[PDB]
Formats: C-alpha cells, sequence, structure tokens
C-alpha cells in the first residue's frame, strides 16, 4: 500500500473534487461521517483504499485531500455539505480575493499571499505517509487560480517532492459553459509553466460532456452539476486501480510506463462507455463486444477529436462489472481488422487489459442508470494535438492584436513569456507531427 | 488711451461708462492685440443694450478680427438670438467666411443653437457654403448624427 | 470579493446617485429608515456589497456625497431615502464651482479634496476585502468633472490595486444650453482615459432622443432622463447585488470587457424603454442590438463591437435566451471582431426589476463610441478655435496647453477606435 495526496484547486477543481470522493465514499461503503462498518482493522491498515483515506483512531475514515481557492464561495459549499464532517477542516484552505480569470495574478501576485501555507499542510498530509507515491492534481486551464495557482504549486512540489510523481486532471475550455475570454490564454501559460512537472494529465473537454449530457442523457442544457457527476464516474474509472486490487495502473509509475513514451506527450485520451439515462432503468444490458466497439466511437471521448486521423502509442481498457476475459480477448479480436485502428511502428500493437469485476456505482440523484459493465479506455493518441490545435488558434486571434495582454502585465509578468509559452505549444504540436498525424 | 477701457466696458456689460467714453471721444472701432473691437466683445459676452448702442455710434457692424471673425461669427457661435437679431438688422453679413472657412450658420449648426440656425436660413445663410474640410451645415447634421438640425436644412 | 464604495459628486451626481439608492433599496427590500420588509432570501445574499449592517439588523448605504454648494445636501435629505445615508459622509463647501472644472480641480475642489479622502478611508478601513470605487457625476459641469477627476486621481495613488468604475453623464446642447459644457467634457475625458478601469458613457442627448422621439414626451424633463438612468444603473449592476451564475466583481467585469486599456467606455443599452406611469425573450434580444435603446447617442451599426455583456432578468428560459442570442450574432456577424472568439456573455438573473416582469441590459465595448467623442471634439474646437472664454481657466491657474493636450488625446482615443474597427484576422 502506497498512498496518494489529491490537490483540488479553484471552482472546477474543488467542485469536481467533491463529486468524486462523493462516489469514493459509495463505492468503498464510508458513510457520511467517515464510519466505514466493513473494515475490521480499527485506527490503520495496508489495505487498497487506505491509498487515497487515512484512519484516526476511533475509525474515522480520512480522505488524503487538500482544497484550495482564492476566494470562499465554492469551499463553503464543502464545509456546510452532506460530506462536511468527512474532511479534515484544515485540508480546505481559503483566500479573500480571485484571481480573477487572470493567470498572472493566481501565479505571481495574489496567489504568492497563500502559497507556504498550502504546502505547510500538504507537509502534513505526508508526513502521515508511509510510502507517499505522488499527487493527483485537479484544475481548470481557464481560471485564474486553476492556471495560475496550479502552475506555482507544480513547481513548488517538483523541488520539495522530487522523486514522487504528479498527475493531472485537467479541465479544457469550452465556449458553451465558459467563464472568460482570456481562456485560451491561461490554458496556454498554464500547459507551458506545469509541462516540465506533470508526468501524465488527462484533460477533460467541456465541450465533450456538455454534448455527452445532451444526447445520451436527454439533459436540455447540461449545468456543471450534470457535467461533473459524468466526470466523477470517469475519474472513479481512471483511480480505482489505485484503491482497488487489480494487475494493471496499480501504481502512479505504471500509468507513466503504460501510457507515457515520451515526456512531453504526457496526455492520454479516455472514453467511457456506456452512458445511459436514468429514466432508462429498464434498458437492455449491453454485451462486452458493444460497450468496447464504443470506445472506438468518437461521440464517446472525453476530448473531442478524431483517433482516426492519427495512431495509437499506447491503449489500456479497463472493464467493470459482469465481464468474461475470453469476451474481451474475442472483441479485440474483431476490433483489429473491422475498425481502422493504427499504432505507431515502434510500438508493440497489443491492448492492456484489466478487469474489476464490481459493477459501477451510482450516486443516489444522479443522471446515469445502473449497468451490469463498463469499460474505460485510456489511450495515448496523436490525435489529441486537435485539441492543442484549436487551443493554440484561439490564442492567435487575440495575441496577435495583443489583445488583454495589459492585465497580465500589469501583475508581475512579462510580455515574453506568452511569446515562450506559444513556442512551446509549437514545439509540442510537432512533437505529435514527428510521431504521426 | 479711452479705447482700452471702451473695450473693458463692453466685455463687463458696463452700460453707463460705454456711454460716458464714447461722450468722450473714445474709439468705437477701437481693437485689441487680436483685431476684436467693443461689438465683437459686447456680441460674446451677451450685453445687447451695449451692441445696440455702439451700432448706433458707428461700429462696423462687419469688422473682423486676425483669424476672420466678424460679430455675427461670435453671437451664433455663443448663443445669443436678440443679438444675431439686431446685428442682422443692422446689415451684417450673413454669409461671412472667417479663416476656418465657417461661416455664422456653420457655427450654429455646430454647438446645437437651432432657433438661430432658423434665423439665419430666414435672413438668406448659404446651405451650399463649405468650410476648409469641404463641409457644409447640412453634412454636420448628417456626421452628427442630428436629426432635429438636418429637418430645420431640410426647409 | 465583496465591498464597494460609492461616491456622488456635484449636482448631476447626486441626483442620479440618489435615485439608484431608491431603485436598488426597493429591489432588495430596504425601506428609508433601514430595516428590512422584504419577502425573499435572495435579496440579502450580497447586501454587503453596497450596504454596511448598523446596530439593531439595519442596512445603511456605503455611500459618501459631496459638492462645492450646500444647496444639493438639503435636496438629497429632504428625498425619500434621504435620511438613511450616513450624517458623517456628507462632504459640502461653501462656495460651487459655477460650471468651471478649473475652480473644481484646481482651486474650490482642491482645498475639500482632503476632506472627502478621510471619509473614504474610513469606509474602506470597515470593508473586510473592500473590490473597488463607483463615482456618479457629470462632465459638463464644475464639480462632477473637474473635483470629481481630481478624487479618482488621489483615491488612484493610495489604492492602486482597486476597480475604479464611474457612470459619467456626457453633455448635450439639447438639455444644457452652456456652451462651456465641451471645454468640461473634454478637460474630464483626457483625465478618464488615464485613471479609470471601466466607465459607462450615459448621454444626455441619447436620454433627450429617447423620451422626444420613443416616449412622446414634448418637453423631456431631468426626472424623466434620470428614470433611464436609473433602470440602467439597476440593470448593469444587477449581478454584482443577487447570486446568480456569474461570481460578479468590477476586476472580472474589467478583465474580460477592456482588451485595450484606454478603450474602457462602455455604451450602456435597455429594454424595454418606458415612462414614469405608463415583451417575449426574442422581443428583448432584437430591442439590445437596436440603436434607439442605447443609452449613447451613437449607432452600433457604424462600428464593431469588440466584446458585449447581456444581463437578462425575470422568469424565462435558459435555451431561449442561448438561442435568440446565438440568432442576432449570425445575423449581426460583421458587426462582432473575428479576432476575440466567444466575445458575447450572457447573464441571467431570476429577480426583475418592479413593475416589469422581464428586461434586458446591454453593456457593449464598441469602436460606434468614437461618434459620441468626435460630437464634443468638434464642439470643443469651434469654441477653443475662437479662444471664447478661455480666461475663465486660465484666471483659476490653468495653462493653455493643458487644452491642447486634451483635445491631441481626445483625437488619439478616436484614432485608437477606428485602428481596431478596420483591423482583421484572416
Ligand atoms: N466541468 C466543470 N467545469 C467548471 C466548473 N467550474 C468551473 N468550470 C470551468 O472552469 C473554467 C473557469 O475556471 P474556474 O475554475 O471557475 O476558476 P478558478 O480556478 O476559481 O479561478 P478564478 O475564479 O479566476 O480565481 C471555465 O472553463 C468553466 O467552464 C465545474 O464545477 N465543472
Ligand atoms: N441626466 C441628467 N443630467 C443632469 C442632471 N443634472 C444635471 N445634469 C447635466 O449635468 C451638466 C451640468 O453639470 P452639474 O452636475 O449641474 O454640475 P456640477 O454641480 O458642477 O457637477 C449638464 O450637462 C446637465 O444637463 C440630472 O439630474 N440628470
Ligand atoms: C468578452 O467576453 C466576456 C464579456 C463579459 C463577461 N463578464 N461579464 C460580467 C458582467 C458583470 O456584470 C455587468 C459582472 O458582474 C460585475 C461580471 O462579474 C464576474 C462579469 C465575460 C466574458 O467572458
Ligand atoms: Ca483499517
Ligand atoms: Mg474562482
Amino acid at each position: 500500500m502506497r498512498e496518494c495526496i489529491s490537490i483540488h484547486v479553484g471552482q472546477a477543481g474543488v467542485q469536481i473534487g467533491n463529486a468524486c470522493w462523493e462516489l469514493y465514499c459509495l463505492e468503498h461503503g464510508i458513510q457520511p461521517d467517515g464510519q466505514m462498518p466493513s473494515d475490521k482493522t480499527i485506527g490503520g491498515g495496508d489495505d487498497s483504499f487506505n491509498t487515497f483515506f487515512s484512519e484516526t483512531g476511533a475509525g474515522k475514515h480520512v480522505p488524503r485531500a487538500v482544497f484550495v481557492d482564492l476566494e470562499p464561495t465554492v469551499i463553503d459549499e464543502v464545509r456546510t455539505g452532506t460530506y462536511r464532517q468527512l474532511f479534515h477542516p484544515e485540508q480546505l484552505i481559503t483566500g479573500k480575493e480571485d484571481a480573477a480569470n487572470n493567470y498572472a495574478r493566481g501565479h505571481y501576485t495574489i496567489g504568492k499571499e497563500i502559497i507556504d501555507l498550502v504546502l505547510d499542510r500538504i507537509r502534513k498530509l505526508a508526513d502521515q505517509c508511509t510510502g507517499l507515491q505522488g499527487f493527483l492534481v485537479f484544475h481548470s486551464f481557464g481560471g485564474g487560480t486553476g492556471s495560475g495557482f496550479t502552475s506555482l504549486l507544480m513547481e513548488r512540489l517538483s523541488v520539495d517532492y522530487g522523486k514522487k510523481s504528479k498527475l493531472e486532471f485537467s479541465i479544457y475550455p469550452a465556449p458553451q459553459v465558459s467563464t472568460a475570454v482570456v481562456e485560451p490564454y491561461n490554458s496556454i501559460l498554464t500547459t507551458h509553466t506545469t509541462l516540465e512537472h506533470s508526468d501524465c494529465a488527462f484533460m477533460v473537454d467541456n465541450e465533450a460532456i456538455y454534448d455527452i449530457c445532451r444526447r445520451n442523457l436527454d439533459i436540455e442544457r447540461p449545468t456543471y452539476t450534470n457535467l461533473n457527476r459524468l466526470i466523477s464516474q470517469i475519474v472513479s474509472s481512471i483511480t480505482a486501480s489505485l484503491r482497488f486490487d487489480g494487475a494493471l495502473n496499480v501504481d502512479l509509475t505504471e500509468f507513466q510506463t503504460n501510457l507515457v513514451p515520451y515526456p512531453r506527450i504526457h496526455f492520454p485520451l479516455a472514453t467511457y462507455a456506456p452512458v445511459i439515462s436514468a429514466e432508462k432503468a429498464y434498458h437492455e444490458q449491453l454485451s462486452v463486444a458493444e460497450i468496447t466497439n464504443a470506445c472506438f466511437e468518437p461521440a464517446n471521448q472525453m476530448v473531442k477529436c478524431d483517433p482516426r486521423h492519427g495512431k495509437y502509442m499506447a491503449c489500456c481498457l479497463l472493464y467493470r462489472g459482469d465481464v468474461v476475459p475470453k469476451d474481451v480477448n474475442a472483441a479485440i479480436a474483431t476490433i483489429k481488422t473491422k475498425r481502422s485502428i493504427q499504432f505507431v511502428d515502434w510500438c508493440p500493437t497489443g491492448f492492456k487489459v484489466g478487469i474489476n469485476y464490481q459493477p459501477p456505482t451510482v450516486v443516489p440523484g444522479g443522471d446515469l442508470a445502473k449497468v451490469q459493465r463498463a469499460v474505460c479506455m485510456l489511450s495515448n493518441t496523436t490525435a489529441i494535438a486537435e485539441a492543442w490545435a484549436r487551443l493554440d488558434h484561439k490564442f492567435d486571434l487575440m495575441y496577435a492584436k495583443r489583445a488583454f495582454v495589459h492585465w497580465y502585465v500589469g501583475e508581475g509578468m512579462e510580455e515574453g513569456e506568452f511569446s515562450e509559452a506559444r513556442e512551446d505549444m509549437a514545439a509540442l504540436e510537432k512533437d505529435y507531427e514527428e510521431v504521426g498525424v | 488711451d479711452l479705447g482700452k477701457k471702451l473695450l473693458e466696458a463692453a466685455r463687463a456689460g458696463q452700460d453707463d461708462e460705454v456711454r460716458i467714453l464714447m461722450a468722450n471721444g473714445a474709439d468705437v472701432n477701437a481693437t485689441d492685440a487680436s483685431g476684436l473691437t467693443p461689438l465683437h466683445l459686447a456680441a460674446t459676452y451677451g450685453h445687447l443694450e451695449i451692441v445696440e448702442v455702439l451700432l448706433k455710434h458707428g461700429a462696423d457692424v462687419n469688422a473682423i478680427d486676425i483669424m476672420g471673425s466678424t460679430p455675427l461669427h461670435l453671437a451664433a457661435l455663443i448663443g445669443h438670438l436678440e443679438i444675431v437679431e439686431v446685428l442682422l438688422k443692422h446689415g451684417a453679413d450673413v454669409n461671412a467666411v472667417d479663416t476656418w472657412g465657417d461661416t455664422p450658420l456653420h457655427l450654429a449648426a455646430i454647438m446645437g443653437h437651432l432657433e438661430i440656425v432658423e434665423v439665419l436660413l430666414k435672413h438668406g445663410a448659404d446651405v451650399n457654403a463649405q468650410d476648409k474640410f469641404g463641409k457644409t451645415a447640412f453634412d454636420i447634421s448628417i456626421d452628427n448624427g442630428n436629426e432635429d438640425l438636418a429637418e430645420i436644412l431640410q426647409k | 470579493m465583496r465591498e464597494i464604495v460609492h461616491i456622488q459628486a456635484g449636482q448631476c451626481g447626486n441626483q442620479i446617485g440618489a435615485k439608484f439608492w431608491e431603485v436598488i433599496s426597493d429591489e432588495h427590500g430596504i425601506d428609508p429608515t433601514g430595516s428590512y420588509h422584504g419577502d425573499s432570501d435572495l435579496q440579502l445574499e450580497r447586501i454587503n456589497v453596497y450596504y454596511n449592517e448598523a446596530t439593531g439588523n439595519k442596512y445603511v448605504p456605503r455611500a459618501i456625497l459631496v459638492d462645492l454648494e450646500p444647496g444639493t445636501m438639503d435636496s438629497v435629505r429632504s428625498g425619500p431615502f434621504g435620511q438613511i445615508f450616513r450624517p458623517d459622509n456628507f462632504v459640502f463647501g461653501q462656495s460651487g464651482a459655477g460650471n468651471n472644472w478649473a475652480k473644481g480641480h484646481y482651486t474650490e475642489g482642491a482645498e475639500l479634496v482632503d476632506s472627502v479622502l478621510d471619509v473614504v478611508r474610513k469606509e474602506s478601513e470597515s470593508c473586510d476585502c473592500l473590490q473597488g470605487f463607483q463615482l456618479t457625476h457629470s462632465l459638463g459641469g464644475g464639480t462632477g468633472s473637474g473635483m470629481g477627476t481630481l478624487l479618482i486621481s488621489k483615491i488612484r495613488e493610495e489604492y492602486p490595486d482597486r476597480i475604479m468604475n464611474t457612470f459619467s453623464v456626457m453633455p448635450s446642447p439639447k438639455v444644457s444650453d452652456t456652451v462651456v459644457e465641451p471645454y468640461n467634457a473634454t478637460l474630464s475625458v483626457h483625465q478618464l482615459v488615464e485613471n479609470t478601469d471601466e466607465t459607462y458613457c450615459i448621454d444626455n442627448e441619447a436620454l433627450y432622443d429617447i423620451c422626444f422621439r420613443t416616449l412622446k414626451l414634448t418637453t423631456p424633463t431631468y426626472g424623466d432622463l434620470n428614470h433611464l438612468v436609473s433602470a440602467t444603473m439597476s440593470g448593469v449592476t444587477t449581478c454584482l447585488r443577487f447570486p446568480g451564475q456569474l461570481n460578479a466583481d468590477l476586476r472580472k467585469l474589467a478583465v474580460n470587457m477592456v482588451p485595450f486599456p484606454r478603450l474602457h467606455f462602455f455604451m450602456p443599452g435597455f429594454a424595454p424603454l418606458t415612462s414614469r406611469g405608463s415583451l417575449t425573450v426574442p422581443e428583448l434580444t432584437q430591442q439590445m442590438f437596436d440603436s434607439k435603446n442605447m443609452m449613447a447617442a451613437c449607432d452600433p451599426r457604424h462600428g464593431r463591437y469588440l466584446t458585449v455583456a447581456a444581463i437578462f432578468r425575470g422568469r424565462m428560459s435558459m435555451k431561449e435566451v442561448d438561442e435568440q442570442m446565438l440568432n442576432v450574432q449570425n445575423k449581426n456577424s460583421s458587426y462582432f471582431v473575428e479576432w476575440i472568439p466567444n466575445n458575447v456573455k450572457t447573464a441571467v438573473c431570476d429577480i426583475p426589476p418592479r413593475g416589469l416582469k422581464m428586461s434586458a441590459t446591454f453593456i457593449g465595448n464598441s469602436t460606434a463610441i468614437q461618434e459620441l467623442f468626435k460630437r464634443i471634439s468638434e464642439q470643443f474646437t469651434a469654441m477653443f478655435r475662437r479662444k471664447a472664454f478661455l480666461h475663465w481657466y486660465t484666471g483659476e491657474g490653468m495653462d493653455e496647453m493643458e487644452f491642447t493636450e486634451a483635445e491631441s488625446n481626445m483625437n488619439d482615443l478616436v484614432s485608437e477606435y477606428q485602428q481596431y474597427q478596420d483591423a482583421t484576422a484572416d
């Protein structure tokens, strides 16, 4: 058993974090007050769930998590919510004034007033670990805190925790539910300064999740509640291997070995199936072949892109529920010739398979129906460069006129940082092209 | 030198002092360093009684300063309607052009003096007179979006 | 963050300022006494933004009242919501400004500026986390224009990291027949371009035209023009005063609406237009983008929108608002700059103002605002070429070069709007 600490930064990271920890409690059988009747060892243990939950002495199961935001509104909902007794109160950190959708405020001026407190509180959780393996960092690309504060935090964590792994769950912006016109700038600036300090990052395109809620869940106008409930389901499927017994992606290092062939191209695509509305409670249960086929459909992806336009470097399938291994192998055989899947010549064409035989849990109040079997495919494809190109194009349209640049310069940032961040993104698009897209 | 005293009296609205100075030989057509006469200053600061008294004592109604401004230009710019009527009654050139190509019509149009615009048109103001930039009073009304002024000029 | 300190200076500043407090107090359920009489907890969630809690559970506005003439103090106190202001926050002088910018900025106003700064400091120290300042004033007078701009620069010196927002009333010969107003407005604009983050341009030319041509009022009065001002100020500050989706604040508004530092003059709009006694979602979206509903006398179809923020108020479908905004964006696509993607933001608030079941408030940063500045520039040059009444300003210590520097800066501001109106992305 090796511990993992989760860090939730800004509104998007905190709200997604609250949805994820609610689902984790229901999967492990943890009550909102922290009690776990099924845990026979009171006071401690080396069980798989202990990677994400510590034990106090009176049987309380506490998340290894810290929530940070530069204004208190959002974290105050976690302090008064249903799971208000679950978290350590000192691990819910708030400032008084936010980064005003400005990366420079989050990284240079406002973020500097609270960085030392955040690291000292993270240190307290780290000192409580016997074998800390790394951190899972949740945050938006677009917000001032999510972009600027997270980059400052990631720089400091690399110095203080050199040999530890750092994974990201990043929210990529969508115009339908965006909050600011400068989000492309914030997204490029944080990507440039965090690229060296992150080992693997799972981007979540708000447009992709918005479309899934509309098409599959029949929600006319999805809100952040609907989006986050679906994102928490996908995040749980990715982290299930760290919280339960299994033979695939068992530690944070293995996520890198299996999905990241080169340090800079560390952005795998997640695909999830089946997503069925809760009003279709008597739906026909889909077979292993049907849900595996669904992983190669662009409509079920976490990032809007076309994997037929690129090549695969890695592909892991993580099943949950009533899944017979021979049925998985038969489906992999059919999805080799019937579909157009091209791997890079320098990687084995194999698919890594992991099966957790417990079906996924549904949260009371959610939009999803219960399913007997589900699958999450994680693949490193060169088609994800399409998401980077769309973002770089929005950056170029505004930066050619230097629109809004004065707001960043006025907060202790040099104009040259914009061109060096854009140059790094030009090199990143080229890195995908050199592999093949 | 009573010429400088008459210029100050005309500006300050000192009606009694204007009478006393003219009676003692003061030059009614005295000019300051920029070419302004007592009639120009009376027309600028709105002293109607001084304008009438000066015009009954030999003031040149069409006198011009170094920038080509007449008293009618200044009364039309500042918005003194009663002075504009007294000046036109005493033979003021309604179409006098200053060093910027402006006529009194141009200045009353720019400053929004609609009653003065109507008076000038009724006394033969030229609607085709262009300034140094080629603009007539009607061009000013279209460019600024002044619908009320455009309607008056279309009469 | 939350707290705003409001300042109202000069005759116009105090008249529109008092109407703002009457209209928002009724919306929040606060009576002239200060007691809470509303029937909804949404009226009290963000009350701290504009009011301070006083002893006995009563709410006192975070407002400072200032003028160089005492008569204005008496006219505000004798109003319906006149006793609710803190008596300590009434800073009045003995001699007025006499529609002279130099008296307000260098002589009469400069002697009273330290006394106003003392009550600003008092209100600012009582704030948990002050976000900024809002000032109401005219630019054609002497106190609101001259002393208002001096007070902005001194507040900027002591609070350089706080947002400065103004509601500036632009002059027109149609409402006030005073020929020195283009001098006072031009001198004020020179200051506003340098020292404010965001300015709402409320034009008396537009207010008079709305009243006379659209509302059929033959002789509009100041009360009629201020009825539209109070509706506009309520609409643009809605998100700051209620929860909604936006975590409202003046700094996020500035970062998203102001792409270039000097181009921070907004064209406000309101729909429906109504009188002091006397709609579907597609009808509101259409009126919001019509030149007759703008509070600045400029045709938006003569320029291009850099950024736009719309606030819909009342009980309405969220998907219908998203659909109707999309339709007006496609049909009018050539009037939006293509180099700032996703430059139109929509906000929704369930609580509508009293009397209207549904309303919309428009805030546009458009290049067509240059027509307002060219109108004032032409009147300034017509007066300044003949040096008429210049001694009234030089006599108070003003230098002749300050008129030429303000004139040059206004022509450079118009040139800056034309540069981005003609720009292309490709
Ligand atoms: N999926 C999802 N996206 C969110 C959520 N909250 C905000 N976002 C997205 O995050 C971006 C805005 O960043 P936020 O996280 O709200 O901002 P922040 O990190 O608090 O930063 P500042 O408020 O600027 O200090 C936009 O693209 C939003 O659409 C949420 O709960 N779920
Ligand atoms: N809309 C509006 N304009 C006003 C009001 N009071 C004065 N004005 C305008 O303000 C200008 C004169 O400024 P004023 O505020 O009286 O002068 P101050 O006391 O020196 O600031 C003129 O353009 C007037 O038309 C008012 O209540 N509403
Ligand atoms: C160009 O794109 C954008 C334009 C405007 C945007 N925001 N607009 C507001 C408006 C507000 O009230 C007027 C706020 O309350 C004061 C407010 O506080 C957060 C934001 C957002 C945009 O992404
Ligand atoms: Ca245990
Ligand atoms: Mg935030």
